[PDB]
């Protein structure tokens, strides 16, 4: 028994769905088998002790995940997943983990099987700081991240939800495996987006901090305050607008 | 949007330039500008770009550490700052610029071209 939510209802039949879903109906992974796809995903943690997990249980999966994005437009994000994903679906060139297939057919869910069995555990699966850090769930967005953030290059791009404490938060995922996988051979800038919610929010002490961490690696860095999310999108959309 | 390049000229081998990118008619405050390069007998090649939102740089491999692309709203024109100029710079430098959010280094995905610029570095 452990202390963080059990694997969502379904899974099996939603991440196959979601599959479906996505390979259908984007042409550059209609060559997918989504069948091979759930057996790769499911052989990473059944029958496997879930805080044992490692990167290497999901290689067989980010390897029929396999998908050639462009390196350039990577849009990186922390704590403001609805906005992220507007953008994306304004900016189309543009693209989050979450809009590839990988991060696409885990996003919101939870999973972990049991080491002396074959079933999937419904009742409960362990949580990151109460009972491990390498389970079933942690360990793929770990995998999946530092692979994404691996691919950036030429000018990055992250948004940051700037009403919270710690706009940057180094024990995020961004925080503690993107920032530190930004190849400095490629990568040549990371601009930053702080996003308000009704002051210069790019002085903050945690984005001084990102800064700091972005110039060790030889990567330049830039701030910018989004002050209207709204106006942002509508100029992002239509940049003739003598309102911009 | 109408773009003209300035600034370029003959120096000699270690010299300096800075180039100037005015736009006339539209403002391009919102579009991601970058400049190229093209040799005589050669195609072009990306040189530096600029965004429009953070106003972020990014280089060729060439220009990194003695080339500085940046921009000015107000005066709706991009500059290139080059430094420690060498005869294999000598070339066509034009303006360009784009659409979207990024500058990317492929040429034909801009859409707006100033003429273009001659540099020249002796030996």
């Amino acid at each position: 028994t452990w202390s963080g939510p059990g694997t969502t209802k379904r899974f099996p039949e939603t991440v196959l769905a979601r599959c479906v879903k996505y390979t259908e109906i984007h042409p550059e992974m209609r060559h997918v088998d989504c069948q091979s796809v759930w057996d790769a995903f499911k052989g990473a943690f059944i029958s496997k002790h879930p805080c044992d997990i490692t990167e290497e249980d999901y290689q067989p999966l980010m390897k029929l995940g396999t998908q050639t994005v462009p390196c350039n437009k990577i849009l990186l994000w922390s704590r403001i997943k609805d906005l992220a994903h507007q953008f994306t679906q304004v900016q189309r060139d543009m693209f989050t983990l979450e809009d590839t297939l990988l991060g696409y057919l885990a996003d919101d869910l939870t999973w972990c099987g049991e080491f002396d069995t074959s079933k999937i555990n419904y009742q409960s699966c362990p949580d990151w700081r109460k009972d491990c850090s390498n389970n079933p769930v942690s360990v793929f967005w770990k995998t999946v991240s530092r692979r994404f953030a691996e691919a950036a290059c030429d000018v990055v791009h992250v948004m940051l939800d700037g009403s919270r404490s710690k706009i940057f938060d180094k024990d995020s995922t961004f925080g503690s495996v993107e920032v530190h996988n930004l190849q400095p051979e490629k990568v040549q800038t990371l601009e930053a987006w702080v996003i308000h919610g009704g002051r210069d929010l790019c002085q903050d002490p945690t984005i001084k901090e990102l800064e700091s961490i972005i110039s060790k690696r030889n990567i330049q860095f830039s701030c910018k305050n989004i002050y209207r999310p709204d106006k942002f999108l509508q100029c992002v959309k239509n940049p003739e607008d003598s309102s911009c | 949007v109408q773009l003209q390049e300035s600034g370029g000229g003959l120096v000699q081998a270690g010299g300096s330039l800075r180039l100037s990118c005015t736009g006339s008619g539209r403002t391009f405050r919102n579009y991601p500008m970058a400049w190229f390069r093209q040799a005589p007998g050669k195609e072009r090649e990306f040189v530096a770009g600029i965004t429009w939102v953070g106003a972020s740089t990014l280089y060729a491999d060439f220009a990194k550490g003695r080339f500085t692309i940046s921009r000015d709203n107000a005066k709706n024109t991009v500059y290139l700052q080059m430094n420690s100029l060498k005869p294999e710079d000598t070339a066509v430098y034009s303006c360009a610029a784009g659409r979207g959010i990024v500058a990317g280094r492929i040429p034909a995905e801009y859409a707006d071209w100033g003429q273009g610029t001659q540099v020249t570095v002796s030996s």
